[PDB]
């Protein structure tokens, strides 16, 4: 509301609404375990430092790849998300228990971490006439995939 | 005549808390003058001390309801206005039935403050 | 119904509007707050500014015997919404009007009213981004431009706001006589016993070298002129709080008594509508006759 | 805050239009009157009501022997068709009306507005927000 003017202040609680009000967007529905997942890292603050134009392309490498497995990184024994059937058991068992939190955590502090130190750092690099475009039509394409 | 003339200087007093949290808003309660700072003081305290926990909720809520009598409500607002029960703490109003239950609530808030204070110097 | 919506509009748009205003509240009131400071650290720079300057002096032999250019430097906000400052300075300049005034107001307002009101008088003004706290190089920069206006000049006249309260900004008034006519009186105040309190510091400044008076003269210029601005612009910030409660009050008025008039037009619209459709309905009840009743009525 | 003469009358007569239960047309009168000709300039607005009660429900002068009007008594209820008939501004009534008005405006500001205004303590202030309360609502 003070926000029309006078430049607003990037607190926390505006770091985190602003990625919220984009995860919102989106095409078609999310499977349960995919949102929920979404909601939970963006809920900590792991998008924090993730600029609010490439929240769709995180959430989308998130979802469909797995960063720590690309570069040999990941240790987590059985929660990845490419296993969908993961699901049910987040449901019987909430995003806060010690059977699925710790794991949860490592996961996305390892795909944030890969995320910043590989991709964002190459979308704040590009200077170019054809780079600009294509990155604003893979933007635009994960807007509407996630 | 007592019950209305308490009604009265309770809706004044909470239409003056009104007034008084805007001028604080541009100035900041300590610019304010200390009648003005004693009125900011027992408004909050009645704003707590209208509250109450009721006993059907004694259930899902966990809290012992009370059922406040008209003439209790009366003195316990009548004293408050005045200024006798400057020294409670603002929270032993908070969801409480009655003056008696805001002396006990004191009591036990000084209690455990004590205790803490105790078990923090031996370590 | 298209007239019911002209009202929702219509109330649409106020509702925007009191945001909006609200929003500037807020940034003045950040300002003030942060400007609210001076308050404490003020009234204390100039106290030797005072003997070389306070000279409470008639208002007509001081602008009547006029031989030289009189300049003036008012004091005026960028931007609008401040109240009745900048009016109360013109009105302040209009009564000071004569032949040999010269213009170099502040502040945008201050050039629009005054390049339309006196285009040939004025000369130019200055500008200042409400960017930066309010420093001596921007005082200097204020004096400097005067004295190219008008190096002959009689007597630069500052006019600005002092914020007495929250609530009260009169309009004050620097003096500042040029250097001829200062070190006449400084040199008069000094061997006679005339304006004794000036004494000791006008002998104290004629032992000294000229080089340095004139240093004295301009720094002290500067300082009149960087108070000023300063109280100002605290003025500024406070009377636009005062201001902009006003623009949210008249706004609110004119939200209850556009709502009235649409939910009072959608309770007519009703109304209206109904009634039109229980006319057509009896107009063909009316219409309409009941033949004979072909029945055995003697079977009865 | 400029306070005029006609500023200080119109919230003494706003206060006095403050009412409860019809009043007797001789004590109206009489107190637009006493309001009107600036008697209770003096008086503080929110001690109007307990000043007007006086005048009505009391007597001031024969409490402190300081009276010696011969008819104009406000005890006299017979008094308001005489008023009624002549005038307040009648030199019959005229005399005797400003007399006994300024002596109960004295009596008044001297012992009852005085001691108002050294009341400080929280009891006391109790006690006269109460009485204000009482007389707000009766005369
Ligand atoms: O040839 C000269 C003579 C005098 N002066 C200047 O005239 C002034 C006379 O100054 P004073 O006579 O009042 O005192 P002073 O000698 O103790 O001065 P300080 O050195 O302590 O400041 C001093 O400021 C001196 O420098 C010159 O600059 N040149």
């Amino acid at each position: 509301a003070d926000s029309v003017g006078g430049q607003q202040v990037q607190t926390i609680p505006m770091i985190r609404g602003a990625r919220f009000v984009a995860l919102f967007n989106q095409k078609q529905p999310s499977y349960f375990m995919n949102a929920i997942v979404s909601l939970y890292a963006c809920l900590n603050g792991y998008l924090d430092d993730v600029k609010v134009q490439y929240v769709k392309f995180y959430e989308y490498l998130l979802v469909h790849r797995d960063l720590g497995i690309m570069y040999g990184t990941a240790k987590n024994k059985f929660f990845y998300m490419y296993v969908q059937e993961l699901n049910y058991l987040i449901r019987f068992f909430t995003l806060n228990s010690p059977i699925l939190h710790g794991e949860l955590e490592e996961m996305l502090k390892q795909h944030t971490h890969l995320f910043l130190q590989h991709y964002q750092s190459k979308m704040n690099a590009i200077k170019s006439e054809k780079d600009v475009k294509a990155l604003k039509n893979l933007l635009y394409s994960c807007k509407r995939a996630v | 005549v007592d019950h209305y003339n308490v009604a009265q200087d309770v809706v004044q007093m909470l239409t003056k808390y009104r007034e008084l949290q805007d001028i604080i808003a541009v100035l900041g309660i300590d610019e304010l003058s200390e009648e003005d700072k004693l009125i900011v003081d027992r408004a909050r305290k009645l704003v707590k001390f209208l509250s109450q926990p009721f006993q059907v909720a004694e259930v899902f809520t966990g809290m012992t309801g009370h059922y406040v009598q008209l003439d209790d409500t009366i003195d316990s607002f009548s004293g408050l206005l005045m200024g006798t029960y400057d020294q409670v703490p603002e929270m032993a109003f908070y969801m409480v039935g009655g003056i008696n239950s805001v002396l006990e609530k004191a009591k036990k808030m000084a209690e455990e403050a004590a205790e803490l204070e105790k078990m923090r110097r031996a370590r | 119904s298209g007239k019911l919506r002209l009202y929702k509009e219509k109330l649409e748009g106020y509702n925007r509007f009191y945001s909006i205003v609200k929003t500037i509240k807020m940034v003045t009131l950040a300002k003030y707050r942060a400007a609210q400071g001076r308050i404490r650290t003020r009234d204390f720079s100039l106290r030797y500014t005072e003997l070389a300057f306070s000279k409470p002096q008639a208002s007509r032999d001081a602008v009547v015997a006029a031989k030289n250019a009189l300049v003036y430097i008012p004091i005026t906000t960028n931007r609008g919404s401040c109240g009745a400052l900048n009016s109360n300075i013109v009105r302040c300049i209009d009564s000071v009007v004569s032949s040999k005034m010269v213009l170099m107001p502040v502040g945008k307002r201050g050039i629009d009213s005054f390049s339309k009101l006196y285009p040939d008088e004025f000369r130019y003004g200055i500008i200042n981004d409400m960017k930066e706290s309010m420093h001596f190089g921007y005082a200097t920069f204020v004096i400097e431009n005067a004295y190219e206006v008008s190096k002959d000049a009689d007597r630069y006249q500052v006019i600005f706001n002092r914020f007495v309260s929250a609530g009260v900004q009169r309009n004050a008034v620097y003096n500042i006589p040029s250097y001829e006519k200062w070190k006449e009186d400084l040199a008069d105040a000094a061997s006679s016993d005339n304006q004794k309190n000036r004494y000791l510091f006008a002998n104290a400044l004629q032992n000294e070298e000229e080089q340095l008076i004139r240093d004295f003269f301009d720094f002290h210029a500067a300082l009149a002129v960087l108070n000023a601005v300063g109280e100002n612009e605290l003025s500024e910030q406070a009377a636009r709080l005062v201001a902009v409660e006003g623009q949210l009050t008249n706004i609110s008025s004119l939200q209850q008594r556009t709502s009235s008039l649409y939910n009072k037009t959608r309770q007519f619209g009703i109304t209206a509508a109904l009634i039109e459709i229980l006319s057509a309905m009896s107009s063909l009840e009316g219409n309409a006759m009941k033949g004979v009743r072909r029945n055995k009525f003697w079977e009865g």
